[PDB]
């Protein structure tokens, strides 16, 4: 039991918020500067349920026609998929279509979820009640943002209901190992406490929901 | 769509692993990491939840046990060291900055530079005072 | 060569093999294009290979022919147009043997058949394609992977090529299609090819479902693919109702009565839930379409031109139906299920409130029987179904015909509030949420008010689910009870209304809410701070003690609600309406410029204390900064009450807060913030004055930022100069202005985009030249030592706007103000204004276009200009 592996294609328009996404589910955190990616990054991400552990690899592409590399050659024994477009430009909502297109004619039924971003930016141009893709090919759809938070495990765990099949399905507690009893040398521990000064002067950044 | 499929495994048995363990505190917070390895100086995210201050049943070894929220995966894992003090952060009451030279948050140990806040000051001097215990005890014991 | 190599390198999860391979592919096409395509092809077309290399191979082929950029679309359309014939009739001829030689289910060769016939088609250079792939699909001895690929080949042909390029053969594809998707197909895989291609296909034959003989043998053929026993045919053949019903609504009428209602209404029974999906969404797409043809004909009855398109209006004909399977659909629930899961449930409910908005007061009667009968069901699945028909049915119909309804159920959901289910609860509450949201006139009177508060007061120590639908029903309780006629008096404010004798007990539990150790979830928390301003806001005269403490034990929180000031974003509490946007932004202003009543300057204390004491816990720096900025502006604003003499906080810490000048709308926002506090006081200015015209002037004058910046820095210039200056002289704008004529207007004075900015900064010189002289002017006589009385200001003008002669740009609007004011202000300072005379008479032009907008705004201030002249001609 290779802890049951899964590709998942990650495919959207150049602002979206693909690698942001991945980014804050692999480490935590927030990346305020867009670097467009070159062709193809994978991640893996394990998640823990009651049936045991699932592991995605996550094929984060290129949304930029310069950058593509192997644009359609990526989908290939792929297993789920994600199609994200921002809620704050209409042209990233308008090339859903084409991306499912190019999914499906690779790809025979695989789980696809539609996911809309940066939901928190307010004065949001594509309102809720203009997203009908999901309804037209009976695809699951999801509101997240990676700023917040919010949602942003939902599409993970529609897909792992999905791909094994249990409908009652939930992310329970990642075991909690035991961390290991190290000792430094005293010069790197005066380093370190340089760096606890350095640190200590810093202030930290100013956000909510504590 | 649709792919259920063999690969659907058993039930087995869920174990947190903190079990054998006694739970001193428990409180919602916020982490933060200080990123220094680019080249200036920033501080990073690290996660959300419920941080708990575990204390072995005969060991007698406190760590510090911080999870994530909805995803419930670790953001921070280690022991406490006499050596570890907690200090104020630039001009905020509810927050404090420490470090660690073995974090096993990610399975392997890292040095680490940290900063917890909570929501107000009452639950700042709370585990201000549960973790300066936690250390005298420690401390106590290594003594001997 | 090893491409097989290279191809199969590309589904490694490495990234240096894939850079390897991605290099490799790159360089070889790059070399020689024909060779290049002519090994790709042989790799594809042999079965010997793997799967990844063939269909890597195909992929390769395909994307050297299209892309999603349609001119890098056209570009590689014509390089394969422009290789030799001989190798582009060798990589077709490869293409072309490879279908039903893949044994997977989605082919690859079908994109390259089809990416290259877009581009040989339009010029004839392919003609025995299409009679090849019609022989293999009628074929009686095809095999099914022949049939499948060359159906998908059809399809993606079809869809991607122009419409009017194949219109000379288009009925031999679809008579293919049809032939794949009949009846007697042997394999399903056949009829699901099939069904997809005509799907597909759809806007392609858009000539032949002009033709009755057509059109016909296309619906028979998709009303008996509905009926396939193999659920993935019968789903793509309701897809395909969708978008023939979306495509040709007008072809409809034949077919909705015998064939299509029947097969759709045994579809939304069905146990599947793909299939019930469908049939659902067939009635949702019929409603959006009779509601587009219903404002399409409402916009032709104003124009006063009868509709292009009518209506027929299926929906209203098949409520009768409609209604009982829906409402039984929503009964298809779990204990733990999740809101958002998009399952035959969540679809019934948006279907329902579709029809609601589509059909108005003729779904009340459908509805009532079912609300009626299950609202006390000993299974919970059916109370909480009759909540949620309730609430859906609520937006649409007549609040008339509504009102009875609500008064009499109303006792039934205060006692479901306490419903011993977590579901019926929720649902409960977001229905008297949406009861009091847009029934404003029925919960509010009268039998059931004390009770109702009663519950919501209890509810709000609920799951934060419930209590966020219980903010927001509290808010909009508050703002009914204030716009109501309830509300009394010729004051312009209620003396009392109906939540003056539970309104501390409210505003207190609010209070007590917000301090949750669970006020996270659903934004439970901001949801208070926003109820929190509404009640406040909408009060009476005789809670005001309540209202003042309130609003005393807000503002010490202004820093931690100013942060969360951007983090409400909606999605929760307040459902569908938002208004004013953010949880702050003008609500906290809002709330701050109406709570001032009997001075209460100890709401002004706390809150520059407030203000102050986070601009120095920032400890330099500081972005959110700005959110405080423009709050102090509102609380100058027009608050004269209490806040025309601030003169006393923010005076040293002005140039502190405008210290920061590496952000740009924080600077302009200060500048904003300096212009509107100068003509405040004008009395502790005086000190500062030097400071920020110097530090700002050094500012502009490097860092370049021009564009933002400068106009309104000019503007406040003028404004400060309106009371305050005289030590300055006039160099400073002298320069500038002389800059600013003859390189950002001589140059190209032009286009659309770059007059706004020319024409405002113009106004602002304008505008600031006159408040220069009447600040010097002394308002007396001159009180100044009038040298610059018409040697620099009067030569100056007549050359600085004489670049507006050179095209005339419309500037509608102040540029009459600003010809009055120079008018009046040359007028009233000396003699020598008759050389303004002497020079081009452009300004009459600049008077003929500011003439364009009627005469309020245009003519009175040119008349004033005038008749100041003639005053002077008699004078002289
Ligand atoms: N406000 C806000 N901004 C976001 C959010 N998510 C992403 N962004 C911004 O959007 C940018 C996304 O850039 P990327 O991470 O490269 O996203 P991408 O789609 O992979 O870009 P390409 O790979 O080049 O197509 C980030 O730099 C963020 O600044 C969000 O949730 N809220
Ligand atoms: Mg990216």
């Amino acid at each position: 039991e290779p802890q049951v592996q899964f590709k998942l294609v990650l495919v959207g328009d150049g602002g979206t918020g693909k690698t942001t996404f991945v980014k804050r589910h692999l480490t935590g955190e927030f990346e305020k500067k867009y670097v467009a990616t070159l062709g193809v990054e994978v991640h893996p991400l394990v998640f823990h349920t009651n049936r045991g552990p699932i592991k995605f690899n996550v094929w984060d592409t290129a949304g930029q026609e310069k950058f593509g590399g192997l644009r359609d050659g990526y989908y290939i024994q792929a297993q789920c998929a994600i199609i994200m477009f921002d809620v704050t430009s209409r042209v990233t909502y308008k090339n859903v279509p084409n991306w499912h297109r190019d999914l499906v004619r690779v790809c025979e039924n695989i789980p696809i979820v539609l996911c809309g971003n940066k939901v928190d930016i307010k004065d949001r141009k594509v309102k809720a009640k203009s997203i009908v893709f999901h309804r037209k090919k009976n695809l699951q759809y999801y509101d997240i943002s990676a700023k917040s938070n919010y949602n942003f495990e939902k599409p993970f765990l529609w897909l792992a209901r999905k791909l094994i099949g249990d409908p009652n399905l939930e992310f329970v507690a990642m075991p909690a190992l035991a961390p290991p009893e190290v000792v430094m040398d005293p010069a790197l521990a005066a380093q370190y406490e340089h760096d606890l000064e350095v640190a200590q002067t810093t202030a930290l950044p100013e956000e909510d929901a504590a | 769509h649709f792919q259920a499929v063999v690969p659907a495994p058993d039930e087995q048995e869920i174990a947190t692993l903190e079990e054998d363990e006694e739970e001193l505190f428990c409180n919602r917070a916020k982490l933060f990491r200080f990123a220094s390895e680019n080249d200036l100086p920033e501080w990073k995210e690290r996660g959300t939840g419920d941080v708990k201050l575990l204390k072995h049943k005969e060991k007698g070894a406190i760590r510090l046990l911080m999870r994530r929220d909805k995803t419930l995966k670790i953001c921070a894992n280690h022991y406490i060291t006499p050596m570890m003090e907690l200090k104020p952060n630039a001009g905020s009451d509810r927050a404090w900055v420490w470090n660690t030279h073995a974090d096993f948050a990610d399975e392997c140990p890292k040095p680490e530079l940290l900063a917890i806040r909570f929501l107000n000051a009452e639950n700042a001097q709370k585990f201000k005072t549960k973790f300066e215990e936690c250390r005298k005890e420690i401390e106590e014991r290594e003594k001997k | 060569m090893e491409l097989i190599t290279i191809l199969e390198k590309t589904v490694s999860p490495d990234r240096l093999e894939l850079e390897a391979a991605q290099k490799f592919l790159e360089r070889a096409a790059v070399e020689n294009l024909p060779t290049f395509l002519v090994e790709l092809s042989r790799v594809l077309a042999n079965p010997g290979n793997s799967q990844v290399a063939r269909v890597a191979a195909g992929l390769q082929i395909k994307n050297s022919l299209t892309s999603k950029d349609p001119d890098i679309k056209a570009q590689y359309q014509q390089r394969w147009l422009a290789i030799d014939a001989n190798a582009r009739r060798e990589v077709k001829n490869y293409v072309l043997h490879t279908l039903g030689t893949e044994t997977y289910r989605p082919s690859s060769a079908s994109q390259c058949v089809a990416g290259i016939a877009c581009a040989e088609i339009p010029v004839n250079q392919w003609p025995e394609l299409i009679p090849q792939l019609v022989a293999n699909v009628t074929n009686p001895n095809s095999t099914e992977h022949m049939k499948e690929s060359t159906l998908e080949a059809i399809g993606y042909i079809c869809q991607d090529i122009d419409p009017e390029q194949l219109q000379d053969k288009s009925n031999e594809i679809l008579t293919a299609i049809i032939q794949g998707m009949r009846k007697e197909e042997p394999s399903n895989n056949v009829k699901l090819a099939a069904t997809n291609a005509l799907l597909n296909s759809l806007e392609f034959t858009k000539a032949n479902f002009d033709k009755e003989s057509e059109r016909h043998f296309i619906m028979q053929v998709v009303c008996e693919a509905t009926q396939c026993p193999d659920t993935r045919v019968r789903v793509a053949a309701l897809q395909n109702l969708v978008k023939i019903m979306s495509l040709y609504y007008q072809y409809m009428e034949t077919y909705m009565g015998p064939a299509l209602f029947a097969i759709t209404i045994e579809a939304m029974k069905s146990d599947i839930d793909e299939v019930a999906l469908q049939g659902i969404e067939f009635w949702s797409n019929v409603c959006d379409e009779e509601m587009d043809l219903a404002i399409e004909a409402s916009e032709a009855a104003e124009q006063g031109r009868p509709p292009e398109h009518t209506s027929k209006f299926y929906a209203k004909g098949a409520l009768q139906y409609l209604v009982p399977i829906l409402t039984q659909t929503l009964t298809k629930q779990d204990e733990n299920d999740d809101d958002d899961d998009w399952n035959p449930c969540k679809a019934a409910g948006v279907c329902l409130m579709l029809l609601a908005t589509c059909c108005e007061d003729d779904i009340v009667p459908h509805v009532l029987p079912f609300i009626k009968e299950h609202i006390k069901n000993p299974d919970w699945r059916y109370r909480d179904a009759a909540v949620m028909a309730f609430g859906c049915i609520l937006e649409g119909p007549e609040p008339s015909q509504l009102k009875p309804l609500v008064i009499q159920a109303m006792p039934t959901l205060i006692e479901l509030m306490k419903d011993p289910s977590v579901v019926v609860r929720d649902t409960a509450a977001w229905t008297v949420g949406r009861i009091c949201e847009l029934l404003p006139e029925a919960a509010i009177n009268d039998v059931y008010l004390a009770p109702l508060l009663q519950c919501l007061i209890e509810g709000l120590s609920a799951e934060p689910r419930v209590a966020s639908n219980v903010c927001w029903a509290f808010s909009s309780l508050a703002e009914a009870a204030y716009e109501a006629a309830d509300v009394a008096d010729d004051q312009e404010e209620p003396a009392t209304y109906c939540l003056s004798s539970s309104f501390e007990l409210i505003v207190q539990k609010l209070l007590e809410t917000t301090d949750r150790p669970d006020g996270h979830q659903n934004n439970l928390r901001s949801s208070a701070y926003e109820s929190l301003m509404e009640i406040v806001k909408n009060s009476a005269k005789d809670c005001y003690p309540a209202v003042q403490k309130t609003t005393l034990v807000i503002m010490e929180r202004l820093q931690q609600v100013l942060q969360m000031e951007s983090h409400i974003q909606s999605t929760s509490d307040r459902i569908q309406f938002n208004d004013l946007q953010s949880l702050l932004c003008a609500t906290l202003q809002n709330v701050l410029r109406k709570v001032q009543h009997q001075d209460a300057l100890q709401i002004s204390d706390v809150v520059m204390a407030s203000l102050l004491r986070m601009f120095q816990s920032t400890a330099g720096s500081g972005g959110v900064q700005e959110d405080a900025l423009m709050a102090v502006s509102t609380l100058v604003e027009v608050l004269g009450g209490e806040f025309l003499k601030y003169m006393e906080a923010f005076k040293p810490f002005l140039g502190i807060g405008l210290k920061n000048y590496a952000e740009y709308q924080v600077c302009l926002a200060a500048v904003g913030l300096v212009g509107d506090l100068c003509r405040a006081l004008q009395s502790n200015i005086i000190p500062f004055c030097d400071e920020v015209m110097q530090l700002l002037l050094e500012n502009l004058g490097n860092e370049n930022v021009h564009r933002s910046v400068k106009p309104q820095i000019l503007s406040v210039f003028g404004d400060i100069a309106l009371a305050i200056g005289g030590e300055f002289k006039k160099y400073l704008e002298v320069v500038l202005n002389t800059l600013q004529q003859a390189s950002q207007a001589q140059v190209d004075k032009s286009d659309y985009d770059m007059v706004d900015y020319l024409n405002e900064l113009r106004e602002s010189c304008l505008e600031a030249y006159t408040g220069i002289v009447q600040g010097l002017k002394g308002d007396q006589e001159n009180v100044h030592p009038d040298v610059m009385l018409v040697q620099p200001r009067v030569e100056f003008i007549l050359s600085f706007i004489d670049h507006i002669a050179g095209d005339e740009d419309h500037t509608d609007g102040v540029v009459a103000c600003a010809a009055g004011l120079i008018g009046d202000l040359c007028t009233a300072f000396g003699k020598d204004v008759l050389k303004l005379v002497e020079a081009r008479p452009m300004i009459h032009e600049l008077l003929t276009e500011g003439r364009r907008s009627k005469t309020n705004k245009a003519k009175t201030l040119a008349r004033w200009a005038t008749k100041e002249l003639r005053k002077l001609k008699n004078q002289a």
